[PDB]
C-alpha cells in the first residue's frame, strides 16, 4: 500500500500490507534488472548484511516494513511476503513539487505511412507524480485496446516522469478518419489538457 | 520440570533366535520392554506440546535408518560409486519399538481425545516409556498405527501454510489386502472395500470443511514426485511394493452404484530410491508364493495446493516421503522434560 | 557460497515449452525447497510452485496448473521449471530460490532470473520515423521532437542524439513488446523553438543483435 511512494532522502517511512490471517510475515527489496533480496523474514527479523534502518513489525492483521532513515539507494520497490502471496509492490520514489505535463501529439510520418502501418504518439514531458490518465479520442469517439504506454525512470536530476503514449492504427483506419486527439488528465492540470491534429 | 531433550534408549518384545530382521537389531540395539509399566496421572496440569517440533522423532528416525541400512541387502547400492553385493532374501515384519527416557528425565503423555498435537493439553499424564510404535514406512497412507480416540483429527504444524504436511488421523481403520499371487511376478495389486473407505473418505472430508471456512473440498492425485511418494510405496516381506491409488482418492464416488471393491494395480519393484541417504538400491527379485500381507490404514498424509485462496475450493493430494512424519503420528502425544 | 545459478535467456514460439534450470552450490541440496515465482512486466512477483529435493514433491499454483512440471537432479544439484503450451502472457522473468524452511524463514538466495519472451518473431531491425516538431508553436517557448523506433528484436536498441553531443532533455523510454511480438519504442527531446531551422537534430539508432545502424536526421 500503495503502487507508489514518494519522499526524501533522511525521511521515515512505512510501507503497509494487510493480511487475514497469520503468520510470519517477510519483506523484499527489488532494483530494476535484479532478483529480489531478503530484508526481514519471521515478520520482525533482519537478515544479515541489512541494514538495521529497515526494521518490520506485525500487529496481527497489519505488518510494515519501516525505513527510519530514507537512503538514496532504498529508493526501489519493496514486496511484501506472506507463504505464497506477495504485494502489489510498494515503489518509493524521490518526492519534489508538483508539475503539470506538458503535452505534445505527432502524427505518423508520411515514410511510416506508405507501409500500411500508422503510429500516433503522444508526449506527457516533465510531470510530477507519476500517475496520469491518457486517453485517445478519433472523431471525438475514445479508442481502447489499441494503445501502450511506456514511462521513463524517474529523472535523477529534476525527478520528474515523462510517458509516451502511441496509438497504433492501420493505415486504411487512419486514412477514414480526420481529429486525432489526446487527452491528458494530470494532479493539477486544473482541468484536463487535449492536443490534436487535422490530418493533413 | 522444563522442556529438554536428550539421547533415548529403546526396548521391545523381541527375540535373539529370531531370523526376522527386526527382532535382530532390536537384540543388540534395545532392551527388554519394561515389565512393569506405570502411568501416574498428574492433577491440574497444564503442558503444551507440539508434535512438530520434537526431538524424539529425530531420534526415532536416526533408528530406523540405522535399521534399515543393517538389515535391508540390496544387490546393487548406487551413489558415484556402484556396490555390487550378496543380496539373500530376508523376512522382514516390523514389531512395536517402545521409547524411554533415562534418569533424571520423563516423557509426558497426552490424553485429550481430541487433542490436535500443538495446543496446551489438560489432561497430562507421565509415562517411563511410551506405548510401542511399529516402523512403518509407507507413503500416502499410513499403516498398523494408533487410532484418534474421537473424531477424525486434522494434524499441521499450520493448515494455513501449504509448505506444511497435514496428517489426518482416522477413528476407524480401513483394511488394505495386498497380495502377490502365485506364482507377470512383478504384477500385484491391493483390494480396499468400497464402502468403508468411501465412508471415512467423506468424514475425512466434513473434517476438513471445518478447517477450510465451508470451501469446497476437492481431492486429486499427486502432481509429481519419484515413485515412491507418487505411488503408496511400503515394504511386505522385503519386497518393495508400488501402488496406484488414483481410485481411492475419488470424489464422484463421495450417490452412486459405485463403491464395490476397489482394488489398486501394483507392483514389486527391485530398483529403489533410498529413503534413507543418496541413491539408488537394486533388490533380488520376488520371492515365490503368494505375497501378501493385510494392513490398517490408519492415517492419510497430505498436501494442499497453493495458490488457491482467491478461489472457491481447497485441493489435497496424498503425500509425505519424509519418513519423520510417519513417527510423528504415533509419537505427538509424547514430550520428554528433565526434572530440577 | 550459498547460491542458485539459472540457465539464460530463452526466446519461444507460442504453443511451445520453456526448459530453465537453476543450479544449486553452497549448502546441503536436500534440505530446502525450491520455489519459482516470475516477474511479468505486469503483475510484480507470482509464486508458480514449490519442489522438495528430497524426493521431487511439488506443490503447484492452479493458476498455471497443468502447465508447470518442477524436477530436480539431486546428483548434479540441479532444479529444473518446464512451462508448456507458452503464450504472450508469459513473458516475463523467472526466478528460482531457496525456501529456508520452505517459507518461514526463507526466500534466499534466489538466481539471478531468467528472461524468457514468447514471440513469432526473429531477429530484425527497426525501422526509424521522424516525431517532427510541431509547427503550431511556440516564439521564443520549448518545441518537442523525436524518433519513433519500431518494429525490431530482440532488445536491445541504442539512442544517442547528434552523435552523442545533445543529451539535455531527452527521453529514451522503455520497450514495449507490441501485439505483433517485435519491440518498440520512441526517443524525444526537448529543444528551443528558435533552434528548429537553424540546428539540425539527428537521431542515431543501433541495434547490434541486427547488426543495423540508422540515423534519421528529424524535421522540420
Ligand atoms: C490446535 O489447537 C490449538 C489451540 O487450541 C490451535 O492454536 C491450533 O490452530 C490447532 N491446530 C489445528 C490443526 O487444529
Ligand atoms: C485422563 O485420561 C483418562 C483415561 O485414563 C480419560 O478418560 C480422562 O479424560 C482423563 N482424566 C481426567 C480426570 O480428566
Ligand atoms: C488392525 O485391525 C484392527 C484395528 O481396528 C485391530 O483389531 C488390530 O489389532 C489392528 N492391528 C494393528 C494396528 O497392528
Ligand atoms: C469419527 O469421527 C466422525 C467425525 O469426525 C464421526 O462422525 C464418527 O461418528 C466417528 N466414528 C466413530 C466410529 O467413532
Ligand atoms: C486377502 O486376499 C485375498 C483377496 O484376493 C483373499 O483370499 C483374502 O480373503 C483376503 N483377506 C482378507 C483378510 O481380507
Ligand atoms: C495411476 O492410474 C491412473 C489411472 O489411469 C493413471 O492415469 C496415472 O497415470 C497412474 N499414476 C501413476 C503411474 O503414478
Ligand atoms: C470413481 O467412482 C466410480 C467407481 O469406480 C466410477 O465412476 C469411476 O470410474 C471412479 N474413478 C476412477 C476409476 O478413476
Ligand atoms: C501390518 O500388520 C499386519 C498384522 O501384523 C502384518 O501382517 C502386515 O505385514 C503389516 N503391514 C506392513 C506393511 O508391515
Amino acid at each position: 500500500s500503495p503502487s507508489t511512494l514518494y519522499a526524501s532522502v533522511g525521511d521515515k517511512i512505512t510501507i503497509t500490507c494487510r493480511s487475514s490471517q497469520s503468520g510470519w510475515k517477510a519483506w523484499y527489496q527489488q532494483k530494476p534488472g535484479k532478483a529480489p533480496k531478503l530484508l526481514i523474514y519471521k515478520s520482525s527479523i533482519l537478515e544479515t548484511g541489512v541494514p538495521s534502518r529497515f526494521i518490520g513489525s506485525d500487529s496481527g492483521t497489519e505488518f510494515t516494513l519501516t525505513i527510519s532513515s530514507l537512503q538514496p539507494d532504498d529508493f526501489a520497490t519493496y514486496y511484501c511476503q506472506h507463504f505464497e502471496t506477495f504485494g502489489q509492490g510498494t515503489r518509493v520514489q524521490v518526492r519534489r513539487t508538483v508539475a503539470a505535463p506538458s503535452v505534445f501529439i505527432f502524427p505518423p510520418s508520411d515514410e511510416q505511412l506508405k507501409s500500411g502501418t500508422a503510429s500516433v504518439v503522444c508526449l506527457l514531458n516533465n510531470f510530477y507524480p507519476r500517475e496520469a490518465k491518457v486517453q485517445w479520442k478519433v472523431d471525438n469517439a475514445l479508442q481502447s485496446g489499441n494503445s501502450q504506454e511506456s514511462v521513463t525512470e524517474q529523472d535523477s536530476k529534476d525527478s520528474t516522469y515523462s510517458l509516451s503514449s502511441t496509438l497504433t492504427l492501420s493505415k486504411a483506419d487512419y486514412e477514414k478518419h480526420k481529429v486525432y486527439a489526446c487527452e491528458v488528465t494530470h494532479q493539477g492540470l486544473s482541468s484536463p489538457v487535449t492536443k490534436s491534429f487535422n490530418r493533413g | 520440570w522444563k522442556d529438554a531433550d536428550t539421547t533415548l534408549f529403546c526396548a521391545s518384545d523381541a527375540k535373539a533366535h529370531e531370523t526376522e530382521v527386526h527382532n535382530v537389531w532390536a537384540t543388540h540395539a534395545c532392551v527388554p520392554t519394561d515389565p512393569n509399566p506405570q502411568e501416574i496421572h498428574l492433577e491440574n496440569v497444564t503442558e503444551n506440546f507440539n508434535m512438530w517440533k520434537n526431538n524424539m522423532v529425530e531420534q526415532m528416525q536416526e533408528d530406523v535408518i540405522s535399521l534399515w541400512d543393517q538389515s535391508l541387502q540390496p544387490c546393487v547400492k548406487l551413489t558415484g560409486s556402484v556396490i555390487k553385493q550378496a543380496c539373500p532374501k530376508i523376512s522382514f515384519d516390523p514389531i512395536p519399538i517402545h521409547y524411554c527416557t533415562p534418569a533424571g528425565y520423563v516423557i509426558l503423555k497426552c490424553n485429550d481425545k481430541n487433542f490436535n498435537g500443538t495446543g496446551p493439553c489438560k489432561n497430562v499424564s507421565s509415562v517411563q516409556c511410551t506405548h510401542g510404535i511399529k516402523p512403518v514406512v509407507s507413503t500416502q497412507l499410513l499403516l498398523n498405527g494408533s487410532l484418534a480416540e474421537e473424531e477424525i483429527i486434522i494434524r499441521s504444524e499450520n493448515l494455513t501454510n501449504n509448505a506444511k504436511t497435514i496428517i489426518v488421523h482416522l477413528n476407524k481403520s480401513v483394511e488394505i489386502n495386498c497380495t502377490r499371487p502365485s506364482n507377470d511376478i512383478r504384477k500385484a495389486y491391493c483390494e480396499i472395500n468400497g464402502t468403508k473407505w468411501n465412508k471415512v473418505l467423506k468424514q475425512v472430508t466434513e473434517k476438513l470443511k471445518e478447517h477450510f471456512n465451508n470451501k469446497t473440498i476437492i481431492f486429486q492425485p499427486p502432481s509429481g514426485g519419484d515413485l515412491e511418494i507418487t505411488m503408496h510405496s511400503f515394504n511386505c516381506r522385503g519386497e518393495f511394493f508400488y501402488c496406484n491409488t488414483t481410485q481411492l482418492f475419488n470424489n464422484t464416488c463421495i450417490m452412486k452404484g459405485c463403491n464395490g471393491t476397489i482394488t489398486l494395480p501394483c507392483k514389486i519393484k527391485q530398483i529403489i530410491n533410498m529413503w534413507q541417504g543418496t541413491g539408488q538400491a537394486m533388490y533380488a527379485p520376488p520371492i515365490d508364493g503368494k505375497i501378501n500381507c493385510v494392513s490398517n490404514i490408519t492415517g492419510i498424509l497430505l498436501t494442499r495446493d497453493g495458490g488457491a485462496n482467491n478461489t472457491s475450493n481447497e485441493t489435497f493430494r496424498p503425500g509425505g516421503g519424509n519418513i519423520k512424519d510417519n513417527w510423528r503420528s504415533e509419537l505427538y502425544k509424547y514430550k520428554v522434560v528433565q526434572i530440577e | 557460497q550459498i547460491e542458485l545459478v539459472q540457465s539464460g535467456t530463452e526466446v519461444k514460439r507460442p504453443g511451445a515449452s520453456v526448459r530453465i534450470s537453476c543450479a544449486s552450490s553452497g549448502y546441503r541440496f536436500t534440505n530446502y525447497f525450491i520455489h519459482w515465482v516470475r516477474q511479468a512486466p505486469g503483475r510484480g512477483l507470482e509464486w508458480m510452485g514449490w519442489m522438495n529435493p528430497l524426493h521431487g514433491g511439488v506443490n503447484y499454483s492452479g493458476r498455471f496448473q497443468g502447465r508447470v512440471t518442477m524436477t530436480r537432479d539431486i546428483y548434479t544439484e540441479t532444479s529444473f521449471m518446464v512451462l508448456s503450451g507458452l503464450r504472450s502472457d508469459d513473458s516475463a522473468i523467472y526466478f528460482c530460490t531457496r525456501g529456508r524452511d520452505g517459507y518461514d524463514d526463507g526466500f534466499h538466495p534466489w538466481g539471478q532470473g531468467t528472461l524468457v519472451t514468447v514471440t513469432a518473431a526473429s531477429t530484425k531491425g527497426p525501422s526509424v520515423f521522424p516525431l517532427a516538431p510541431s509547427s503550431k508553436s511556440t516564439s521564443g517557448g520549448t518545441a518537442a521532437l523525436g524518433c519513433l523506433v519500431k518494429d525490431y528484436f530482440p532488445e536491445p536498441v541504442t539512442v544517442s542524439w547528434n552523435s552523442g553531443a545533445l543529451t539535455s532533455g531527452v527521453h529514451t523510454f522503455p520497450a514495449v513488446l507490441q501485439s505483433s511480438g517485435l519491440y518498440s519504442l520512441s526517443s524525444v527531446v526537448t529543444v528551443p523553438s528558435s533552434s528548429l531551422g537553424t540546428q539540425t537534430y539527428i537521431c542515431n539508432v543501433n541495434h547490434k543483435p541486427s547488426n543495423t545502424k540508422v540515423d534519421k536526421r528529424v524535421e522540420p
